[PDB]
RNA sequence: AAAAGGGAUCAAGACAAGUCAUCAUGGCCUAAAUAUUGUGGGCUAUAGACGUGCCACAUUUUCCUAAACAAAGAGAUGCAAAAAUGUGAAUUUUAGCUAAUCUCAAAAAAUAGGAUAAAAAUAUACAAGGAUUGUAGUCUGAAAUUCGACUGCAUGAAUAAG
């Protein structure tokens, strides 16, 4: 789960650009965003078998690849963390004051 | 034209078509038992073919007014034929205005 | 000439034939993660007949699991991949049935009964316990796993000369 | 009549068969829903298309069809000139 | 004796007895019911 | 029903009947704005058990004479009888003629009524006119 | 499945009875006593309540054998105006015994729950008060439902 | 108007007791139960139907097989649950004509049921027009009687030993 | 501990184990499943609707025997009567709230 | 289990006992027009006639 | 294998092969398999050589792709010769079954022709 | 029980907002016609283009099997049971009820099993989909051709989530 969220302020960065500012998100908003990513990866995989356990086993295999650190959501997490780290100075920006 | 009463008997809102739909309800009332014997002989597959063909030709010669499908309910206050309520013989509108004033018994504005 | 908008038009190895069907039918009769239950005893040739075992769980012999697995005794719906060693429960009906099957072969008699019940009441796995008591006592087990493969028109069939019967060669061979 | 069990739709027509060699004028009719019976195969009709009467010569291929199917009521829509 | 049909309408007696309960809750006056 | 000895049971509140109509507020294009109407029919049920047949008819006669405006009443009367209805309904012809001796004065007509024509047909079509058509 | 008309078609496009299949005609004989196994044995036929069509003939027969064994003078009988019966099925199930399975006793359920708990699949204190809660949620001891409530849950 | 109705209930209602007659239960010969509907001074086309319902076992002149043949002829008019044949008639313009017909139609059913020509013993009684209802009742074994209180304490004492 | 819902058992009436637990939750929260026999009769509603109704029913009945369990049942969620009810369809709306496509142009 | 010819003898005894049409072959006798009740008189009296003014 | 000139792959249902011929559907095909005792779920590879030849001789008599299109194309051609309203629609490539022509007549213009595919 | 919810209601004024085609009404026009009646036709036409809807593009879907749980409303201008017939629409024949009684009437998703896969792109493996059209029928009604709603058989278009 990412520890921050990005929300921009309409027209405060430059000539028609928004000032992106990172914000922290609570627990419920942290797990939700994480599990929604897992389903995204699952819905893009191809089908492997038949029966009722098709979707259930496609989600569980992603929950095992996340604990093993070999999942595609890890690249999706660190990608949002970089934006915050890069925009950590916008908190005290002069356009918000 | 031949079925239009020479003396007006309608007591409700009179109209060109209200006077024309009233002449059809009376012409069908007189020929309904006769028109139901031609539809029975046409559908009775036990009678000879010629018997059913003669009734089929005579039903086609009946005047249009005698046909029951020509009858269409009309508002007794406005004379329209579109959006008539069978329970009140009025349009959806005339029903509303009268219901609010209190002229239609029992009808009340519904909230729930 | 039409001038509306029209969307313009624009990966992995496929599974082998029969791979998908074999996925929703494989039976997992073991789970390493599960703990080895201490005191779990194995069955014996005359262990499904004793009534003092009613209400106790016993593990199936490893040699019987090779036979029950050969004639498709286990099923996907049944959950065996949750424990380590396939084990059954000696029910009060098992001892009721086994004693009849044990006395039938004793005097060459034949018992003919129809196991009946409501939804998941143990009906099938009681046949798996009747086959287990057969293998362990030197019997000949001829089992038809699914009776719907013979009537749903899914296997080859051919008639017999001068007879109303019909044979099923492909199924009889397998 | 659509349903076959109650015969076809027949309308009173002045279909009087003439003596051989006589000249009979075409039948003017507005009954555009009259099933073309076999008994008048070969007569000349003039079906009313709402405004005019279009001549028609019944043949053995029209038996069962309606007289109104051989006289268009509208005109073919043609863009431009 | 009695009719078999006259007996089939007597047995259908599952009526609830009038309880004559005692009110323990205070009751307000009713509204003004217009004509 | 108490003075007549008829044990009444009720009033039993029956399920009220609700009709509904949704009509546009305007007599024209403005259909996006409608409103709901209804006509709720409130009813009751008074059941009389072990009531004498004739006595019940007095109870019903008394209620029609003193009927309260705005109420529609419908009654179903149950009566027991022996076998051979044909005979019973024939023996009681003279008994009814004695009770109507002093009631024939209500109806009066000219000799050989010619406006009625077929009596049985007159009743049939004159009952439709009063009822309203059916 | 084998107590009804099969889904097969003969050359004249007429459904073949499930008892006409050679392999199914051999079992129905041993079940009805026609074929006498000399060396003895057992002929067991188990029903199923998942993906199986209803056959009044089979159900009626089972209900008839349970009544006769139970010492009842009023045994169920055919519905004279029902046309979903099969004479063949009655002859096969005319002299077969019946085994009616129901929920396991409270004692057996305990021995089956301690095995699920000793294996780490049931993290609960298995006592009488707890053996009665699974015995009640599972329709008075239905083993299959006792599994959906303790092993196939989303709490473990 | 409330006074006009209080004046009736204080002075005119008491006089209704001078013409009332006590109810007498029907004898063994009164086997029919006719029903007539009134609309209290209103013309409704449904005020001409006459319903009649009798029980076959009330006719003590018919035999066993004759009573069962009367139920097969009734058809859908027979209620197997209550064992009552109910039939109506609204064919004629007047109520008196609809009751006379049912008074004669029932005499033909009893005359046809006595016909020894065909007893219809081969035909089994058909009850497919009726839908039988199932009524569930509180189990009699769950009632907490004095004998069950002892049976429960013994079960609760056996559970403690097992755990202990 | 023998529960009968409308004549059938808990497993024959409710196919969803989620409903079986909520139906007898009062006995489960207070740990009295093996001390009471419940014979309920339900009418109307769906699967969960009836199960939740049985919850409040057994709760009130259980309090009659042991009125001191209300503080616990209060915290178990077996005393409140959920008044949530399907909203009505309103004229001009496709549903209680859903409105048709609003064309700006 | 009951022959069809033996069942029609009971269906025929009811038609005589109630005077109803007996059509075991489902022939189109057009009786559906005879059982249909007339609605003419109900339609004619739709518009209130001229009354005292 | 070969069935009346056309070649089919092994992993193809015989039921679906007989249904690929114009004029043959579920009813006709279902009656052809039963004639030669071929279970509906039989794939092409399993058919023996003898039975395959029988199917060819069985379809040779049926009214199939070319013999069936003729009947449909003759029915449509007769409507244009007589001069029926239904005939002109095929010639003009317009809806033939009383459909609102204000919008959504794409398939009509595309497929309605005197020389229909079938 | 309770931290309740929804409906109706929502002013004046403005938009010379809509309606003189509900009705009503002033002025101005038609009065052998701008009035009245019937037959048939049209309002259903179709290059291009704009609005709302339905539905589909298979792997949480669809298909097959089975012994669960609703509410509300309708039937005197009628709802129609159970039977018998047809693959089906439906027909034949009317038991009851004009109704908390009888009838429409059956809930579906769901729950639990089962079948199908290189489930469209390797052309001898063309998926799902149901448009278009041929043909034989049924129901309502003088009447189904322009121009109706359904049913059987065959035909099998676009459509890779925009
Ligand atoms: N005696 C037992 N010991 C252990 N597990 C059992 C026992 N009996 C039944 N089970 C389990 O119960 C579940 C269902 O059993 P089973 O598959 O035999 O049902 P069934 O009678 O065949 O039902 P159906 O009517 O659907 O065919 C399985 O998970 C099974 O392991
Ligand atoms: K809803
Ligand atoms: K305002
Ligand atoms: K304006
Ligand atoms: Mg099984
Ligand atoms: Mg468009
Ligand atoms: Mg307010
Ligand atoms: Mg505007
Ligand atoms: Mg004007
Ligand atoms: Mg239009
Ligand atoms: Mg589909
Ligand atoms: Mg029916
Ligand atoms: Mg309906
Ligand atoms: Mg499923
Ligand atoms: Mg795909
Ligand atoms: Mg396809
Ligand atoms: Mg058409
Ligand atoms: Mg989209």
């Amino acid at each position: 789960a990412p520890l921050i969220k990005m929300r921009g302020y309409k027209g405060l960065a430059g000539g028609g650009r928004s000032l992106e500012v990172p914000q922290p998100i609570p627990a419920r908003q942290r797990r939700s965003t994480a599990f929604k990513w897992i389903l995204d990866v699952v819905n893009k995989k191809p089908s492997k078998g038949s029966g009722r356990t098709m979707f259930a086993h496609r989600v569980a295999e992603e929950i095992v690849a996340v604990v093993e650190g070999r999942s595609s959501v890890w690249d999706k997490r660190m990608l949002i963390h970089k934006l915050g780290t890069a925009n950590r100075a916008n908190l005290n920006s002069p356009a918000l004051q | 034209s031949m079925f239009r009463a020479k003396k007006l008997d309608l007591g409700c809102f009179t109209n060109v078509r209200v006077l024309r739909d009233h002449s059809k309800r009376k012409a069908f009332l007189e020929a309904e038992p006769e028109r139901q014997a031609l539809r029975y002989v046409i559908r009775n597959t036990t009678l000879p073919a010629r018997t059913r063909a003669v009734a089929q030709l005579q039903l086609t010669q009946m005047h249009a007014y005698t046909r029951p499908t020509q009858i269409r309910n009309r508002c007794i206050l406005g004379g329209k034929s579109r959006g008539i309520l069978r329970d009140f013989k009025m349009t959806r509108y005339n029903f509303r205005m009268n219901a609010l004033m209190g002229n239609i018994p029992g009808v009340k504005k519904a909230s729930w | 000439q039409k001038l509306r908008f029209k969307k313009t038009k624009k990966s992995g190895k496929p599974p082998l034939p029969g791979e998908r069907k074999a996925y929703r039918k494989k039976i997992v009769l073991s789970n390493n993660n599960a703990l080895p239950v201490p005191g779990l005893e194995t069955l014996r040739p005359n262990d499904l007949a004793k009534q003092d075992n009613v209400g106790s769980v016993k593990a199936l012999p490893e040699d019987v699991v090779d036979a029950l697995r050969a004639m498709e005794a286990f099923k996907p719906t049944q959950c065996w991949g949750i424990f380590r060693q396939p084990s059954v429960l000696i029910r009060q009906e098992t001892v009721d049935l086994t004693k009849k099957m044990k006395a039938a072969g004793a005097d060459g008699k034949t018992i003919r009964m129809v196991i009946e019940g409501n939804r998941v009441t143990g009906k099938s796995l009681l046949l798996l316990q009747a086959m287990t008591h057969a293998f362990m006592n030197d019997w000949v087990v001829l089992h038809i796993p699914e009776a719907q493969e013979l009537t749903t028109a899914v296997t080859e069939y051919a008639p017999i000369e001068n007879s109303p019967l019909w044979t099923q060669p492909t199924y009889t061979l397998k | 009549k659509r349903s076959v069990w109650k015969g076809p739709h027949i309308v009173p027509l002045p279909i009087q068969r003439p003596e051989p060699g006589k000249k009979i004028a075409p039948i003017r009719t507005q009954a555009r829903s009259a099933t073309i019976l076999p008994n008048f195969v070969g007569l000349k009709f003039q079906v009313h298309n709402g405004k005019d009467y279009i001549d028609l010569t019944v043949t053995e291929e029209m038996v069962g069809h309606k007289l109104g199917e051989f006289s268009a009521t509208r005109k073919p829509f043609i863009w431009g000139k | 004796s009695a009719s078999v049909i006259f007996s089939k309408y007597i047995n259908n007696n599952n009526n609830k007895l009038i309880p004559f309960k005692i009110k323990n809750s205070d009751l307000g006056r009713t509204r003004y019911f217009p004509p | 029903a108490y003075y007549l000895g008829l044990p009444a049971f009720g009033p039993v509140p029956l399920p009220r009947m609700i009709e509904r109509w949704t009509v546009p507020k305007s007599h024209f294009i403005f259909k996006k704005s409608q409103e709901n109407f209804e006509r709720v029919t409130l009813r009751r049920l008074i059941q009389i058990k072990d009531g004498h047949p004739e006595t019940v008819q007095l109870w019903l006669a008394f209620l029609q004479k003193h009927a309260y405006y705005g109420i529609g009443m419908k009654a179903n009367v149950w009566e027991f009888s022996k076998l051979g209805v044909s005979k019973a309904m024939d023996e009681s012809k003279s008994e009814v003629e004695k009770l109507l001796e002093t009631r024939w004065e209500h109806l009066s007509h000219v000799s050989d009524m010619k406006g009625v024509g077929n009596f049985e047909d007159f009743l049939a079509k004159e009952r439709l006119r009063i009822s309203g058509g059916r | 499945h084998i107590m009804k008309v099969s889904d097969y078609r003969n050359p004249a496009f007429e459904l073949i009875h499930s008892h006409d299949l050679a392999l199914v005609k051999l079992f129905t004989d041993c079940l009805s006593g026609a074929t006498v196994m000399p060396n003895g044995g057992a002929v067991l036929g188990a029903t199923t309540r998942g993906n199986s069509p209803r056959s009044a003939s089979m159900e009626l027969a089972i209900a008839q054998r349970e009544a006769e064994k139970a010492g009842e003078k009023e045994v169920p009988q055919r519905d004279p105006y029902s046309k979903k019966y099969d004479d063949r099925v009655e002859a096969v199930m005319k002299s077969v015994e019946i085994l009616r399975l129901k929920g396991v006793s409270k004692t057996e359920a305990r021995g089956l729950l301690e095995y699920w708990a000793a294996s780490g699949m049931l993290k609960k204190r298995v006592d009488e008060s707890m053996v009665s809660e699974k015995w009640t949620l599972s329709g008075n001891g239905v083993v299959g439902e006792m599994e959906r409530a303790s092993l196939l849950t989303m709490k473990a | 108007e409330f006074r006009e109705y209080a004046r009736i209930a204080v002075w005119e209602m008491p006089l209704l007791s001078k013409y009332a007659k006590p109810f007498v239960p029907p004898t063994s010969e009164e086997v029919l139960r006719f029903r007539y509907t009134t609309y209290m001074g209103e013309f409704h086309p449904a005020d001409r139907k006459v319903v009649v319902e009798f029980c076959p076992k009330d006719l003590r002149d018919l035999s066993e097989v004759q009573q069962r043949k009367l139920m097969k002829l009734a058809g859908p008019r027979y209620n197997p649950e209550k064992d009552i044949i109910k039939m109506s008639c609204e064919k004629f313009e007047h109520q008196a004509q609809n009751k006379r017909y049912l008074g004669d139609l029932i005499e033909k059913m009893i005359a046809a049921a006595k016909d020894p020509k065909d007893t219809f013993e081969d035909i089994p009684l058909d009850t497919r027009h009726h839908t039988f209802t199932k009524k569930i009742s509180f189990p009699k074994e769950w009632l907490l009687t004095e004998e069950r209180k002892k049976e429960l304490e013994a079960a609760r004492q056996q559970a403690l030993l097992k755990d202990a | 501990g023998e529960v009968l819902v409308n004549g059938k058992t808990l497993a024959e009436y409710f196919g969803r184990v989620h409903d079986r637990e909520s139906a007898v939750w009062a006995l489960r929260a207070t740990n009295r499943i093996d001390k009471y026999n419940v014979w309920v009769k339900v009418e109307g509603g769906g699967t969960t609707g009836q199960a939740e109704a049985i919850t409040l029913a057994i709760a009130k009945a259980l309090l009659a025997h042991e009125p001191a369990l209300k503080p616990a049942l209060r915290r178990a969620g077996c005393v409140t009567r959920d008044p949530r009810k399907v909203e009505r369809k309103k004229h001009g709306h496709v549903k209680a709230r859903k409105m048709p496509t609003w064309v700006k142009r | 289990s009951v022959p069809r010819a033996r069942l029609l003898q009971l269906v025929k005894a009811r038609c005589e006992l109630f005077s109803t049409t007996f059509n075991p072959e489902g022939i189109r006798t057009g009786n559906k027009i005879l059982r249909q009740r007339l609605k003419g008189p109900a339609l004619a009296t739709y518009y209130p006639r001229k009354n005292v003014g | 294998v070969f069935i009346l000139g056309v070649n089919f792959n092994e992993h193809k249902l015989v039921q679906k092969a007989l249904e690929s011929f114009y004029g043959l559907g579920q009813q006709a095909s279902a009656r052809i398999l039963a004639k030669y005792s071929i279970h509906p779920r039989a794939k092409m590879g399993t058919l023996p050589p003898k039975i395959v030849t029988a199917l060819t001789a069985e379809l040779s008599t049926m009214t199939i792709e070319n013999d069936a299109r003729r009947l449909v194309l003759d029915n449509i051609k007769r409507l244009r010769d007589m001069g029926t309203y239904r005939g002109r629609r095929h010639a003009m490539g317009l809806p033939v079954r009383g459909q609102q022509t204000r919008n959504q007549i794409a398939n009509a213009r595309k497929l309605n022709k005197i020389e229909r595919h079938g």
